[PDB]
RNA sequence: ACCUUUGGGUUAAGUCCGCGAAGUAGUGAGAUCCCUAGGAUACGAAAGUUAUCGACAGGUGUUAAAAACACAGGAAGGAAGGGGCAAGAACAGGUCAGUGAUGCCCUUAGAUGGUAUGGGCUGCACGCGCACUACAGUGGUCACAGCAGAAACAAAUAGAAGUAAAUGUGAUCGAGAGGGAAUGAGCACUGUAAUGUGCACAGGAACGAGGAAUUGCUAGUAAUCGUUAUCUCAUUAAGAAG
């Protein structure tokens, strides 16, 4: 019955897409359609002096990558799971699954 | 490697062996460059801070704020 | 001179005759008029708010204030 | 716990029928505002003249929170102007609000030195303080007088602001503040 | 001795002196003809009462 | 079901909720403790400060838990003041005329605005070349 | 009902302290009118009995943790309640622990006068060290 | 400093030469005709146009 | 060869308003992101999360235009606050000890190339730059409570890394009972190796608020107080970055 779909991706507007992209079939196939819940994004980041060497005035940088994340669970049947994973491939997005 | 090193007991017949720990610059050198000074150890990066900064972009990181 | 570690019986005397019209008095007043240390000026402080000569009007923390005989406080 | 009535100051001074009694300072000294507790955070500091609506026994206490060393203990400022106002109340017999008032209103030098020159050399004179600056250097001398005084003497820093308040209320030369209000005045008089 | 005469502030001109500190007022004394030309150091608004110490030492640049 | 109103109050990095409930006699707890165990007295005065600008008579038949969590010691006795302010005006908008919760709002506002409204003030982040939020480290010449 | 929280610490601490003594329930670590309570401590107590004050604060943290349904209170986390700050000379003063050794020794105390019971993840109360608590305070508040 | 700068003049101006009996007193009509007629594609710009326009209007 | 013309008001900004032998479009600013603060009618049955919305000098008052203050309501009010990005031209400014970026000169088995065991970079007459504890009582000591940014913690009988500290109450000590520098016989830990670190007992130096000079800082700012599941890191922070 119950699946939980993981979209992790490090590019916000390619998640925006593929997530309304979802939505729309899961709402054309109308199962109770809904939103996915937005996660928490993970940070990861770096600080580090803008010169190779000692000399002018100590200027720092802070780069951080952002890992957007994107979650749907959702009832279907075993048939539909099987076969709709077929639209879960050929993206930058990473996708995982979980199931009871 | 982790290398082994032969030791002597108090009688100086019998013998034992220990290892030696990998700590230090030795092991942590620049995937980019070699060098052993200003290596980034973070997230599993081993890359000094010069060789960094041309390659944050490619790798994916950003200067937000 | 340096400061004393007796009330010896002529100075007792005196103060019971002293603390009476002085309105709020505190460990100081015994220590900078006569020449009681401060842990002495505790000890006979504490014994006259006892003896009912003298009042306790504050001790909050180690900050502790005392009335005697000409103390009136404010009125509605 | 101790009233279920009007609000006083610490719970026990009454708060009303406070008279300024110098129509020089009358809009720049507010005992209207009925507060328990000396302390807020009202973000008037941000405006032309909100540091003046800011009320009285404030304006006292954050004149201790000095010496580098105190930065920022405003709740020991307050535990300590507690304990004055016990004194004084007791002392002088009078709301210890009144003595506050008048402490301030002595303790204001009205006539000042200044450069005046402008083209030329700059030469000193005489020039004349506006009320808000008279206010802001009473309070100034009133605090510098009693941390100066509690610094390395054996008595208790409450009873040492009971002492200067009641004398510059009372317009003693007794007062570290008073003396320093005529010098500032005499030597005005002299580059008059 | 403590003579003083109370003066109204009908008017401000110029910011004055070395740094800007001083403001050039004009005053009329509250129990006299006189009206002067003064200079004040501390913020002042007009309608404002300020206590003089002569009623005659002025400041003619105006 | 029992009548009951929450609400939140906030200052600096403190959170406070209170909930509000009928009750046969007036009770208030903070930390689980009473106004005359409580250990801290700021709190207390802040408590009773508010208590007075309202009316005792809207205070009664009436009921306050608080809880809160974050800040530091003063921060908070605020960030419970607003919970506090705020559960009266709440309760008296759904269980009673709404004329005399325009009554009580008057007289909070008229003492101070920010019994109702939280304060958005915020510790300033901290940048590079110097120790805090705007001072800089010593130049030097010579 | 959590009966504990209608009395005040400093007059409950020094109460149950003689109920202790009278009974001898704990008795003294060798050296204890020499020994200090951490290494962030200056001077060892000025009370002698400073061992009784430990085995009354001890249980007062045990019964409010059984009123709040907490997981069971291990020998860190009790080490990290008694904790100070440590003086460093020229260096920037730092947290340190309370020893364990006076904190082993009370719990072990109390488990073969029956008062504290062993589980897998820490120690917990029983009914004869609940039931002293509770009659104490039905006379103390009266 | 509150000035307007170039583009938001100039479309201000252009706006009530152009469409003038649509416009009246009111805020609120006049950023409803900006968001109905106009390009702009931030509403920080078009707050700061309508803003000007009904400054202009009064005088 | 060159100038586009009379230099009057405004802004952070030729940012703009007047006037003209000039007039029309662009770059730079600006606009244009991101974080922090408020906002369900959306989602969940858990009790939170996210949000195309919200502020424009808009209102009133200041009598050319352009801007402006001062009030007021408002979660936010004059570039909302804080960052980030960021013209043209320059400089014989720094780095060849970051670089399988690099021209030219030099060395190259008795090496100016590698490795190992040791020693130095840490030496000490002395002049300078930047930090840390201080010079006490608005203190020291004993106990007891109790609160962050949030959430991680075998055991330990004197003691030998960890979940705040300032702080709140009671005791105590009483004007070098402040202070912990050089040093002794020990007891443990990390390590291949103590020379490094922890602990106990001693020991107890200068310093009693600093000459000529000199450095930042306008509000949750400066200064205080701890803390780093941040960076260095076997073990070592009195350094940076939060
Ligand atoms: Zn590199």
């Amino acid at each position: 019955i119950n699946v939980e779909l993981r979209l992790l991706c490090s590019n916000k507007k390619l998640l925006s897409d593929l997530s309304n992209r979802y939505y729309n079939y899961l709402f054309q196939n109308s199962p109770t359609a809904k939103k996915p819940r937005v996660l928490q994004p993970f940070i990861c980041d770096v600080t580090t002096r803008k010169s190779p060497c000692g000399q002018g005035t100590a200027t720092w940088s802070k780069y951080k990558m952002i890992i957007h994340g994107r979650m749907f669970a959702l009832q279907m049947t075993h048939q539909m799971l099987k076969d709709s994973a077929a639209f879960l491939q050929n993206t930058d997005v990473e996708v995982r699954l979980t199931l009871k | 490697m982790n290398k082994q090193m032969i030791k002597y007991n108090a009688d100086l017949e019998t013998t034992f062996t220990v290892e030696r720990k990998d700590f230090g610059r030795t092991n942590r050198r620049c995937r980019a460059c070699f060098a052993y000074n200003g290596v980034i150890r973070k997230y599993d990066l081993m890359i000094c801070r010069r060789c960094f900064r041309e390659y944050a972009g490619d790798i994916g990181f950003k200067i937000y704020d | 001179v340096k400061r004393h570690e007796r009330v010896e019986d002529d100075i007792f005397n005196k103060i019971v005759k002293d603390v009476k019209n002085m309105r709020i008095l505190t460990r100081t007043t015994l220590s900078e008029r006569y020449n009681l240390s401060l842990n002495i000026s505790i000890k006979l402080l504490r014994f006259l708010e006892e003896n009912q000569i003298i009042k306790l009007i504050s001790s909050h923390r180690g900050s502790k204030i005392y009335a005697g005989s000409k103390y009136e406080p404010l009125k509605v | 716990t101790e009233t279920s009535g009007d609000i006083k100051l610490f719970g026990r001074y009454p708060y009303t029928d406070l008279e300024v009694k110098d129509i020089t300072l009358e809009k720049y000294i507010n005992v209207a505002s009925k507060v328990i507790l000396p302390h807020t955070s009202s973000r008037l500091n941000t405006k032309k003249f909100g540091r003046t609506k800011i009320p009285v026994v404030e304006r006292f206490v954050n004149a201790m929170m000095r010496k580098g060393r105190n930065n920022g203990k405003k709740t020991l400022a307050m535990r300590i102007v507690k304990d004055a106002f016990f004194i004084i109340e007791g002392v002088t017999g009078q709301n210890p609000i009144q003595i506050l008032v008048d402490a301030i209103c002595n303790s204001g030098p009205r006539e000042d030195s200044a450069r005046i020159g402008k083209g030329g050399v700059m030469k000193r004179s005489s020039v004349d303080v506006s009320p808000l600056r008279r206010i802001n250097i009473a309070i100034f001398l009133l605090a510098k007088g009693v941390r100066n005084s509690t610094f390395k003497d054996i008595k208790m820093l409450p009873e040492i602001i009971a002492e200067e308040l009641i004398n510059a209320a009372k317009n003693t030369q007794s007062s570290f503040a008073v003396k320093k209000k005529e010098e500032i005045e005499r030597i005005a008089k002299s580059n008059r | 001795s403590e003579e003083v005469y109370i003066g109204e502030v009908l008017q401000t001109l110029e910011k004055t002196g070395p740094g800007g500190g001083l403001t050039m007022c004009q005053v009329q004394l509250k129990d006299q003809k006189r009206t002067l030309y003064r200079a004040i150091m501390g913020p002042i608004a007009v309608g404002d009462l300020v206590a003089l110490l002569d009623c005659e030492r002025e400041h003619r640049r105006g | 079901s029992i009548a009951q109103v929450i609400t939140k109050g906030t200052r600096k990095t403190a959170i406070s909720k209170c909930v509000c409930s009928e009750s046969n006699e007036f009770q208030l707890m903070v930390d689980n403790m009473t106004l005359d165990v409580h250990h801290d007295n700021f709190l207390v005065a802040k408590i009773k400060e508010i208590m007075k600008i309202i009316g005792y008579e809207h205070l009664e038949n009436l009921k306050f838990e608080l809880t809160t969590r974050g800040g530091g010691p003063i921060s908070r006795a605020y960030a419970i003041r607003q919970a506090f302010a705020k559960a009266v005006i709440s309760y008296f908008g759904k269980y009673y005329d709404e004329q005399r919760k325009q009554d009580i709002k008057e007289q909070i506002m008229k003492f101070d605005r920010a019994a109702l409204v939280a304060d958005p003030r915020r510790v300033e982040p901290k940048k590079y070349g110097g120790p805090a939020a705007r001072a800089k480290y010593t130049k030097s010449y010579r | 009902n959590t009966e504990i929280f209608k009395v005040r610490h400093d007059t409950f601490i020094p109460a149950l302290s003689e109920y202790l003594r009278t009974n001898k329930t704990v008795v003294p670590i060798k050296n204890f009118d020499i020994i200090k309570t951490s290494r962030g401590k200056e001077t060892s107590p000025l009370d002698i009995n400073w061992y009784y004050t430990r085995a009354a604060s001890i249980i007062r943290k045990l019964l409010i943790s059984k009123a709040k349904n907490e997981k069971p209170l291990s020998i860190v986390r009790f080490s990290s309640e008694y904790g100070c700050a440590k003086d460093r000379g020229n260096r920037p003063n730092k947290h340190v622990r309370a020893s364990k050794g006076i904190i082993i020794k009370i719990l072990n105390d109390l488990q073969e006068k029956g008062w504290v019971e062993k589980k897998e993840n820490g120690w917990t109360l029983k009914k004869e060290a609940e039931e002293v608590s509770k009659q104490l305070i039905e006379k103390l508040i009266n | 400093g509150q000035i307007k700068g170039k583009s938001v003049r100039t479309a201000s101006k252009v706006i009530v030469e152009r469409y003038f009996n649509r416009l009246t007193n009111d805020f609120y009509d006049n950023r409803n005709v900006v968001i109905d007629v106009a390009e702009i594609r931030s509403k920080k710009l078009r707050n700061k146009v309508s803003g000007c326009v009904t400054k202009l209007y009064k005088r």
